[PDB]
């Protein structure tokens, strides 16, 4: 798995893998690993499958609830304080879970937390979590800037993932895209590693560790 | 240890040696293993002593309580007890019981109940660690409808092979006679049993 | 020390069509290297039109099976007879499976039926309660043996166009009742001379709009 | 595995079904489980397959020396010895479990060898996972003295029994009969089971498959 | 720490009409990362070709080792070594090793230049012969394969078909293994011509 | 010990390593060259088990010397490495096998070519365009198959393993205080004194 | 969590044309002791249905007792108790299905496997596994423990699918039972010579035959046995 | 988490808390505040299990703002060291223990003083005039030893922390991304900017 | 396994059951337990299997090679042999050996060893897990100076029992008679056994 999420100049980009895997044999390469909780919060899957569909999807319930109590829509602190604080509580009994919770209010701006399993919360702008964090950070960190534009970190979300993708045994699949903006998120297609990898290697003249 | 419970004619006769030990040390030279939870009803105890007398007690509490509502328990309504703490608590104890008593209308009766908790009805039953050494003299030398001093001589002959094997098991040969004619204590020494 | 699962083998298979659905399992009933039954059934109606199997434990699937029966008949009972749709019920499963999140059910739980549109629809469970909607989905003991042949028919996966320089791939299509029946029938049959808890027979429930119907075929019973 | 053998009243029977499994998958559905010890003597294998080859092939080259140098067939207990007094000294780390057939100049005998080395001297036999369903067979039916064609349906009988209730064991059924007169080794002996037929054709057409480059080299 | 599942890769064989084929993946890996996508895993010591899958190290130490063996045996036998008596020699190698083994799952693959015979062959990591008429697979995505070759094989391919047999068997196995992949080799084996060919495969 | 990297280029090998050597809650030194060379075009990098690295280096490197002197030539890089790759296949199968994981960079003057190896401790050996040992290839393989031409120059190279570092600097959980930098090309083994 | 101290062996079982047969030895093991040689591990719920257990004898007494206890309840305000609401196999076997699967799921498990052979209202063979686990099964042949291994291959070869059910006689499936106790006594340790077999008909009703032994017993080939 | 210091002087305390948060080999954060204001005049660090070491500060930041609210008044830095020590000591019998360090400064306004509280996971508290939680201290004590005084400046104790930091970037094994640097005196709380 | 040796006035007798098995199954049921190591030397054989044939054949194989050399080796001698192998191999073995052998100086004789490789010579000896229950039934009954048929009968009840109560041990009774006459095989099946 690797799932990531930064802030830049025009919103959030959240992209990730779409592979499930119960050790070395590939169960899917067709998963949902980002959740829409509501047209302004998105949520991201690593660890445990069940764990974060469950409680990620709990999570869109009370932040409805929020919003019908409160008149007003949740705060990304908040939403991803419900998370951080119900993981908590069942904290050493194994839950396994490495989240990132990306959306925009007025009253914050475009806002990412990290959210995981042994009860940390941490605000920032730039996170990867899975077996194939590292591989996106590599290629991520090296690339970025606030300046870029809304088709530069499109594709720099899009070929982080590939990255990470080629080099990780247990991501690939596809790559589903997201842009997080002033007036909500936006899907920005699924993208199957199989072509995007050989479109990729054309035109940038890149990955030239590979026969073809 | 080693004891055991035979009816007869006239009734049912327990045995039981008087060893008691931590390893190999001694603790209990005389131990009584044979004990009263009513009038006619008598157990045979081996395993853990502290379990079974805790049982033996609790059991006596219930047929004292028994008997002050419902009259005389019968030998079959004092196994029951028996095996419903044994059954119950099978994760807490180390108990094998022999229970042994007399009615006038069904005689002499014996039920045995080891570790696991279940009930067996036998004419004549074994048990202890002693026990396993005369499984094959018993079932040839057992019959049924003996008198009491044949009884008498088969458990005396039975514990003298018990004892003589199990180095758990030795002392005194301790009995208990359960007749209509009512309960009589008989004692054996060494001196007597060894040379048989 | 006492072990509270176990194994009883099998297999099963869900795939979905325009207008319909399949669901198939072997009948063989296993434990260790002894067979329990060559016909006990593990895939059953449900009602509403859905069909599920809970593949692996079968005391953990029998258990699960019954709790969702009985929760499509209070369904009915508190909301005015009205019809589990397919993702509901999936949805429903995710709660059951999840409630023993920290004392699973040894289970591989598939469903199929037709959504809310009338189209063919299958979902496939972890023993906790991740689920997805899928087209294909082999379970239990066979199905890293079945699932890749699946992939390559059903979903046309690495295959490409002749004479295109692998440019073009195929073009994915439905297919019909008689060809999914096929690739199921064939699928066990591959299964079943390559592995060892799989045989005996095969007990397939094809799903329409006019209700469950039940197709059966030996298989080899070595 | 299922084998099993029966002393008859001419001889030996030795059966074997053709099952071999790695782990869960059946790697081979024709596979021989009879092995050849000397022209008079055959050896049923399970256990660990290597080991079960590779102990029956020495013993088999050693026994051919020795009858060389002697010049006379060799006899059962002699393969019976160098089984044994090897797999002991291996303390059971050779996993080879043999039924040993033959007949010699003093008649027909058999034998089941075990991993640790211990023999015993039988009238019948049977070993692998499929022994127990075997064994109820030769139980029911066995009597000491029978008939060849007798026999033979016995050992049969035995292996299926084998092969349809343990998992273990399937494919064919592969017999050894073996007298004074005659060696007759039937593989396959009967075809319990026919081969599942497919009903679609599943090859994909010419230039299906993508390629990026080709090579090609003459001898 | 399962010695045959650290580098991961699959190897598969299967027999034609007067010919035999050999594919391979090109993998090798780390566990959860891969590091080389040039690794073959096929070798011929003349007309005999020899699949290797398992942990690596013992991969190319096989393969240097029956190279060795196959040289010596030429020299003094004035001929090359067919595959029937390959097969002997790889189970002979093997059976040495008995309790402290290669943990690796080789594939024998080759015609008979005397019978013209299409032969085939695998192996345990402990030495145990495999002969098949149809196919042999190996490695950590066997299963995959043992399905994939079951459902897919039919008897007497010619040279092209069996091509695209062997290719979709190796392929769709492949793309069901994390550990197996990152490009694919096929050999095409007639009586006195081989075709080497490389696949197009995703690589993830 | 920890992180030792290597770049195959048009007309060179580069070679980086970790200078920290940390044992239990104190960096011992921060200078540390994790590298010998084996001939005068063929450097060798370690990383791994204290004692055995150094000991494992220095032995391959008397071996290699000795050849040379024996028969007046420089063996080639493909060839030492298969000389390496074999002492640690036997070494892992020894009563105490070396832990010890290896980058071999050569330039190979009969080929005019520059070679990189990476062999691990159980004698895993694959020619590379670009290597790694332990954590480090997490980072900087996704990194280089990015930035990575087969036609860069040394200078290309170093900006290159300049970007590697960076990123490692910034995502390791350990100080490894810096990398040695050496080039190895037809005019032989030299060292960057400036990274 | 428990071990199993006292234990029974095999329950064997097939269905026949008009009804079930079931059978089981009078044994209770105490390890490798043959402790106790008049155990009854056949127990008859009305006339119906015979439940056959194996393993732990202590938790088969309990079973024995929450059978008798379902006949009193079952009975209570009931004037159809001896007629249309008498209690049938079905019912027995899900009640003990559901008990054994809760103990598992408590981690306090009955130490059993039992076997349910009945006939039903309509005239229908009932025949029906449970184990410890609480896992469930139906063939036309079933047996416990030792008895699947040895038991089922000799039963299978009467009854091999649901169509040779009609052809087969009581008299066939009687013999058939019968020999698979023999077999059993020859090759397992922990069984014994007595046995107990209850045939369930829906003509002829519970037929319980008790003190029944293995006879036809091969044991002449012993005396050509010199050596090993 | 990990490196947490504390420096008592004439006039102030001064708490140095190290910046990163790193799980497995990543660096996930570089600018973490490992802080939370109790009181205006009271300030608590914290180290140790991940989660257990935000959810501990901020319950007992809630506390503190709690009875701040009830009195109309501020707890002197002695009286909300012994309440942090007793929610730890209750804790270290519980189901799940809190596995988190603190060091409590704070200026008590009655005294006109500075003062340090260590307080570890177990509740065992000391008064210092420097202080540190874990490995960090089996550097900087001996080094504070040496050139503490107890009469210097906020100015005088801020060189004298850099020192430590100093040391601690030199010989610790992990980067720990520098340090968040907080002064408490008689005006309150501020953050040093530029460390 | 219940075996036994019996010394009585004419030689000795050895006995057997004939049970093998692998946990609960029985492997062989016509197991033959008593094996010639010479002419008149025999031994009864318990433990494990594969470690009792590979003893019984290096034994056999000295006695011969002593015969060669030295003529008839002594009962003592052969059990000696025995005691050398069971002693110095005591961490890699499972055996409880019963020796017994008849000379015409000597008469009947019977050493068993037991599983540390001591040796004790004894009128008569019992070993295998059946043993264990005719411990107190064969003290109760052995006399010195029996006659072959009473020796028979008192071998043939022990065993009768040891199997009875003994899941390890069954099939038939075989048994071995040395005397000055010569080797005689006797075999005794369930049906006459079981019901004594
Ligand atoms: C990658 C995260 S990783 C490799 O860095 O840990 C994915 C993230 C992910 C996948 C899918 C979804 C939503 N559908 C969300 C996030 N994680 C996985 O693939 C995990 C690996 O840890 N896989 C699982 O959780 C799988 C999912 C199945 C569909 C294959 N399930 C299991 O591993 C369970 C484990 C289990 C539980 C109880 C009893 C037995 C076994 N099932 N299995 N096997
Ligand atoms: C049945 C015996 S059984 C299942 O009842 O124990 C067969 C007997 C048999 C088959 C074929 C031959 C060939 N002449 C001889 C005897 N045994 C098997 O099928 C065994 C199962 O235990 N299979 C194997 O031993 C296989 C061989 C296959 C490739 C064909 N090998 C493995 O499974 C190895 C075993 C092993 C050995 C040492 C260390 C680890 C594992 N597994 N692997 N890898
Ligand atoms: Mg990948
Ligand atoms: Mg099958
Ligand atoms: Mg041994
Ligand atoms: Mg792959
Ligand atoms: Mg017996």
């Amino acid at each position: 798995t690797t799932t990531l999420a930064f802030r830049f100049q025009g919103g959030i980009i959240v992209a990730v893998d779409s592979r499930a895997t119960a050790g070395n044999w590939v169960a899917s390469q067709t998963v949902k690993k980002v959740i829409e909780i509501n047209p302004f919060l998105l949520g991201t899957m690593a660890g445990g499958a069940a764990d974060c569909q469950f409680w990620e999807t709990w999570l869109g319930s009370q932040c409805r609830l929020h919003e019908l109590r409160e008149k007003e829509r949740i705060s990304v602190a908040a939403a991803s304080k419900i998370l951080s604080n119900l993981v908590y509580q069942y904290k050493g009994a194994g839950l396994s879970m490495g989240t990132m919770i990306c959306g925009y209010t007025r009253k914050e701006g475009p806002t990412i937390y990290y959210v995981d399993s042994d009860g940390t919360r941490l605000k920032g702008d730039i996170f990867c979590v899975g077996s194939g964090q590292t591989f996106a950070y590599g290629v991520l960190d090296s690339n970025y800037k606030w300046d870029l534009s809304v088709e530069d970190a499109l594709y720099l979300g899009k070929r982080s993932i590939l990255a990470a993708a080629h080099r990780d045994a247990y991501s690939g699949g596809s790559v589903n895209l997201y842009h997080v903006t002033e007036d909500g998120w936006i899907y920005h297609g699924n993208h199957d590693v199989g072509e995007l990898f050989w479109k990729v290697k054309e035109e940038e003249g890149s990955f030239n560790n590979v026969i073809g | 240890t080693s004891i055991m419970a035979v009816t007869f004619k006239d009734g049912v006769i327990l045995g039981a040696d008087s060893r008691t030990t931590t390893g190999a040390y001694i603790a209990n030279r005389v131990t009584d293993k044979l004990t009263r939870v009513h009038d006619k009803i008598w157990c045979c105890r081996s395993g853990s002593a502290a379990d079974t007398q805790a049982i033996a007690d609790i059991v006596q509490y219930h047929l004292e309580l028994y008997t002050s509502q419902y009259g005389t328990p019968s030998t079959e309504t004092a196994a029951s007890v028996f095996k419903e703490l044994c059954y119950e608590n099978k994760d807490n104890l180390t108990a094998g019981i022999i229970v042994a008593g007399y009615d006038d209308k069904n005689k002499g009766e014996v039920y045995t109940i080891p570790l696991g908790g279940s009930v067996h009805k036998l004419p004549y039953a074994i048990a202890g660690s002693g026990s396993t050494f005369i499984y094959g003299y018993c079932d040839k030398n057992f019959r049924e409808n003996m008198s009491k001093e044949e009884t008498v001589d088969f458990i005396k002959h039975s514990l003298s092979q018990a004892i003589k094997w199990d180095g758990s098991s030795g002392g005194v040969i301790r009995m208990v006679v359960l007749t209509a004619a009512g309960v009589e204590r008989l004692i054996f020494y060494p001196d007597e049993y060894e040379q048989l | 020390q006492f072990n509270p699962y176990g194994d009883n083998g099998g297999t099963i298979l869900g795939i979905a069509g325009e207008d319909f659905a399949v669901l198939a399992g072997d009948t063989r009933n296993i434990t260790d290297y002894s067979i329990n039954s060559r016909y006990e059934p593990k895939v059953f109606d449900c009602g509403d039109n859905i069909v599920m199997s809970a593949n692996g434990f079968a005391a953990d699937g029998d258990a699960l099976v019954k709790r969702f029966k009985n929760s499509v008949k209070w369904y009915h009972f508190d909301h005015n007879d009205k019809k589990l749709s397919i993702n509901s019920a999936a949805r429903n499963i995710q709660h059951l499976l999840y409630g023993k999140r920290f004392f699973p059910y040894y289970v591989h739980t598939i469903i199929a039926g037709l959504d809310e549109d009338g189209k063919g629809a299958v979902y496939s469970f972890d023993p906790v309660g991740s689920y997805e909607r899928e087209q294909c989905r082999a379970g239990g003991a066979a199905a890293s043996l079945i699932m890749p042949f699946l992939d390559n028919q059903v979903n046309f996966k690495n295959q490409y166009e002749p004479g295109t320089n692998g440019k073009v791939k195929k073009p994915l299509k439905y297919l019909s009742v008689e060809e999914v029946i096929k690739l199921v029938r064939d699928s066990f049959t591959s299964a079943t001379e390559r592995h060892i808890q799989v045989g005996d027979g095969l007990e397939i429930l094809i799903v329409t709009k006019d209700g469950v119907r039940k197709e059966f075929y030996e298989l080899k019973r070595d | 595995t299922t084998i099993a053998g029966v002393v008859y009243k001419d001889g030996i029977v030795l059966g074997a079904d053709t099952r071999a499994t790695e782990g869960m998958v059946v790697a081979d559905k024709n596979c021989s489980k009879i092995h050849f010890i000397s022209p008079n003597i055959y050896c049923c294998g399970a256990g660990t397959a290597a080991d079960t080859d590779m102990t029956t092939q020495l013993i088999s080259s050693n026994l051919e020396l020795h009858s060389l140098s002697t010049g006379r067939l060799p006899r059962v207990v002699t393969a019976n010895r160098m089984l044994k007094q090897m797999l002991f000294r291996y303390q059971g780390y050779i996993g080879a479990a043999l039924v040993l057939g033959g007949v010699d100049v003093t008649g027909p005998h058999l034998y089941s060898i075990y991993p640790h080395g211990s023999t015993d001297k039988l009238p019948y036999v049977t070993m692998g996972s499929g022994s127990l369903a075997a064994m109820a067979v030769f139980e029911d039916k066995f009597r000491p003295d029978m008939e060849e064609e007798e026999a033979k349906n016995l050992v049969s009988e035995a292996i299926a029994a084998g092969i349809f209730n343990d998992l273990g064991s399937g494919g064919n059924i592969d017999l050894c009969v073996i007298s004074k007169n005659k060696l007759d080794f039937l593989r396959p002996y009967t075809v319990p089971n026919k081969k599942g037929t497919r009903l679609g054709r599943y090859r994909c057409e010419k230039g299906t498959t993508a390629v990026l480059t080709e090579k090609i080299t003459p001898l | 720490s399962d010695p045959s599942s650290i580098n991961g890769g699959i190897v598969v064989a299967m027999t034609g009409k007067d010919c035999v084929a050999i594919a391979c993946d090109l993998r090798l890996g780390s566990q959860s990362l891969g590091v080389s996508n040039k690794f073959e895993k096929i070798f011929h010591y003349g007309h005999v070709f020899l699949g290797i899958t398992g942990l690596a190290t013992d991969v190319t130490t096989l393969n240097e080792m029956f190279r060795y063996k196959t040289n010596l045996y030429k020299l003094k036998e004035e001929r090359a070594i067919e595959p029937e008596t390959f097969t002997q020699l790889v189970s002979s190698s093997l059976y040495e090793r008995r309790f402290g083994p290669y943990f690796v799952g080789p594939v024998v693959a080759g015609i008979n230049s005397k019978s013209g015979k299409p032969f085939i062959a695998g192996f345990d990591l402990i030495g145990c012969i495999d002969e098949a008429k149809d196919f042999i697979v190996s490695g950590t995505a066997s299963d995959q394969l043992f399905g994939m070759c079951e459902s897919l094989y039919e008897p007497n391919l010619e040279p092209e078909d069996l091509f695209e047999t062997i290719s979709q068997a190796l392929l769709n196995a492949a793309d069901r293994d994390a550990l197996s992949g990152w490009g694919a080799v096929v050999y095409i084996i007639k009586k006195d011509e081989v075709v080497k060919r490389y696949l197009k495969m995703r690589q993830d | 010990m920890d992180i030792i990297l290597g770049i195959r280029v048009q007309d060179s090998v580069i070679l980086a390593s970790s200078k920290a050597v940390t044992r239990g809650i104190s960096v011992l030194k921060d200078s540390d060259d994790k590298t010998r060379q084996l001939s005068p075009h063929t450097l060798m990098s370690f990383a791994g088990e204290a004692g055995d690295t150094v000991q494992f280096a220095e032995y391959i490197q008397a071996n290699i010397q000795l050849y040379s002197i024996r028969e007046d030539y420089e063996l080639s890089p493909q060839a030492v490495s298969s000389f390496v790759r074999q002492e640690l296949a036997k070494s892992i199968r020894s009563r105490r096998p070396y832990q010890v994981n290896v980058l071999i960079g050569g330039y190979d003057k009969k080929k005019n070519k520059p070679e990189l190896y990476q062999i691990d401790y159980l004698g895993t050996k694959v020619e590379l365009p670009y290597g790694a040992h332990g954590y480090s290839g997490f980072y900087t393989f996704s990194l280089l198959d990015h930035h990575y031409r087969p036609d860069m120059t040394t200078e290309e190279g170093l900006d290159l393993l300049k970007l590697c570092v960076q990123e490692l600097e910034k995502r390791m959980p350990m100080d490894f205080k810096g990398v040695i930098v050496k080039i190895v090309d037809k005019d032989g083994i030299r060292q960057v004194d400036d990274f | 969590t428990q071990q199993p101290i006292v234990t029974g062996t095999s329950v064997i079982s097939m269905k026949y044309d008009n009804g079930v047969i079931i059978a089981a030895d009078n044994l209770g093991s105490y390890g490798s002791l043959l402790r106790f040689n008049g155990v009854e591990r056949l127990i008859p719920v009305g006339d119906n249905t015979v439940v056959g257990i194996s393993g732990d004898i202590s938790d088969m007494q309990h079973i024995e007792r929450l059978l008798k206890d379902l006949v009193t309840e079952n009975a209570y305000d009931n004037p159809l108790a001896d007629a249309e609401e008498a209690l049938e196999p079905s019912y027995i076997f899900e009640y003990l299905a559901t008990v054994m699967y809760q103990r598992r799921s408590k981690m306090n498990p009955l130490w059993n496997a039992i076997i349910v052979a009945g006939v039903q209202s309509n005239g229908d063979q009932f025949l029906r596994y449970v184990n410890l686990l609480g896992v469930t099964y139906s063939s036309p042949t079933l047996a416990t423990g030792f008895g699947a291994h040895m038991a089922n291959p000799l039963l299978r070869k009467v009854v091999d699918r649901e169509s040779d059910i009609p052809k087969t006689t009581v008299q066939v499936a009687e013999e058939a039972i019968v020999n698979a106790m023999r077999v059993l006594y020859y090759r397992d340790a922990r069984s014994s010579r007595n046995f107990s077999l209850a045939i369930i008909d829906k003509n002829t009703g519970l037929t319980f035959k008790k003190n029944l032994q293995v006879e036809n017993m091969k044991w002449d080939f012993a005396k050509d046995i010199k050596g090993y």
